[PDB]
């Protein structure tokens, strides 16, 4: 579950 | 599950680096990100920056100048420096996997030009005046050491449920003291032994006392 | 960069009852691909924080449905159905649509529970301690609620002042109940003059104050 922007 | 800890001094004094450590078991850090976050006395939390699978580093520009994170595969460890540390730098530490879905404990850094020092470890000794009918409380008064934390643990960690072991108050005297309690059964005294397990990294001391009646 | 604002930073609620804290950020969340990164953390006290909400309304793994999340843009609740005593601690909204990363403040939810008394345990000084030439005199109030209690030291009958430091746990995540230590600081002269001493406690949830005392022999 992606919770975040990572780039 | 991913599990993580971080392991730095307690202490680093003022404009000097400071320098922490994250081991991470379970998983391999070739493959994820790797974050450093931090939470500053009643402050919320702020984030500083991670590393990547490949290496690449992220970096809050509030610190950027200041800070690095870097990785060891080999040890399956990343690491954080920052260099040139105010009482701003004061905070609790934290290591985390992507999403922060996992977590290390935290490690607590303060800043400060004074010495650490370790503990005086004192009995709270079960009495007739420390026993409720069924129930009878004895402890351990951990005086005197700087900086925050103490670890207390009870009989090697065997003994977990009913203890108290209450925030640290700082004195006049620029030291910290605590107490850690526990409550047994009246009829285990005399019979079970109860020995407390003072942690104090900061100072690189460990004390163990054992409480008698 | 991007701030986050919660409110109120202090949420007492009573077991049972429902609870609601407000984040508001001061730009928009809402990334081009259609996805909001508002986010919100419990720390359970004595922990680091877990990630409790994700996306503004997606439960993590492991979170009851008493939890629910709303909100758009820039204004967001986080809900509790009915407080339950686990939900002790800070709750933080972060955000993860900008670089960096930012956190609310955190609200510090605290636990109205049913009114219950300390147990009360009084613990002379060692002997050891007294040869470094001080004397602590503990006294424990055990799991009792609410966290306001009135401790006085009486040293044979006199009424002490300004020699005493108290330290509360945090509410217990299980049980959201306090503990408290009263520690009275004396010099060993000053304690060996001395018979009695006592600890005297009085809380909401007795009928009359509770004494222990011991007699220095």
């Amino acid at each position: 579950i992606i919770n975040k922007k990572l780039d | 599950q991913v599990q993580l800890q971080e392991s730095g001094p307690g202490l680093v004094k003022p404009s000097q680096t400071l320098s922490l450590t994250c081991t991470v078991s379970g998983d391999s850090i070739t493959s994820g990100y790797w974050n450093w976050i931090r939470q500053p006395p009643g402050k919320g939390l702020e984030y500083i920056g991670y590393i990547r699978y490949s290496g690449r580093t992220y970096y809050n520009p509030s610190l950027k100048s200041r800070v690095t994170i870097s990785r060891d595969t080999s040890k399956n460890q990343f690491s954080l420096k920052l260099s040139s540390v105010t009482a701003a730098d004061t905070a609790v530490y934290y290591c985390a996997s992507v999403y922060f879905t996992y977590w290390g404990q935290g490690t607590l850094v303060t800043v400060s030009s004074a010495s650490t020092k370790g503990p005086s470890v004192f009995p709270l000794a079960p009495s007739s005046k420390s026993t409720s009918g069924g129930t009878a409380a004895l402890g351990c008064l951990v005086k005197d050491y700087f900086p925050e934390p103490v670890t207390v643990s009870w009989n090697s960690g065997a003994l977990t449920s009913g203890v108290h072991t209450f925030p640290a108050v700082l004195q006049s005297s620029g030291l910290y003291s605590l107490s850690s309690v526990v409550t047994v059964p009246s009829s285990s005294l005399g019979t079970e032994t109860y020995i407390c397990n003072v942690n104090h990294k900061p100072s690189n001391t460990k004390v163990d006392k054992k409480v008698e009646a | 960069d991007v701030v986050m604002t919660q409110t109120p930073l202090s949420l007492p609620v009573t077991l049972g009852q429902p609870a609601s804290i407000s984040c508001k950020s001061s730009q928009s969340l809402l990334d081009s691909d259609g996805k909001t990164y508002l986010n919100w953390f419990q720390q359970r006290p004595g922990q680091s924080p877990k990630r409790l909400i994700s996306l503004v309304s997606k439960l993590d793994s492991g979170v009851p449905d008493r939890f629910s999340g709303s909100g758009s843009g820039t204004d967001f609740t986080l809900k509790i159905s009915r407080v339950e005593a686990e939900d002790v601690g800070v709750y933080y909204c972060w955000q993860g649509s900008h670089f960096p990363y930012t956190f609310g403040q955190g609200t510090k939810l605290e636990i109205k529970r049913t009114v219950a008394a300390p147990s009360v345990f009084i613990f002379p000084p060692s002997d050891e301690q007294l040869k470094s030439g001080t004397a602590s005199v503990v006294c424990l109030l055990n799991n009792f609620y609410p966290r306001e209690a009135k401790v006085q030291w009486k040293v044979d009958n006199a009424l002490q002042s300004g020699n005493s430091q108290e330290s509360v746990t945090e509410q217990d995540s299980k049980d959201s109940t306090y503990s408290l230590s009263s520690t009275l600081t004396l010099s060993k002269a000053d304690y060996e003059k001395h018979k009695v001493y006592a600890c005297e406690v009085t809380h909401q949830g007795l009928s009359s104050p509770v004494t222990k005392s011991f007699n220095r022999g």
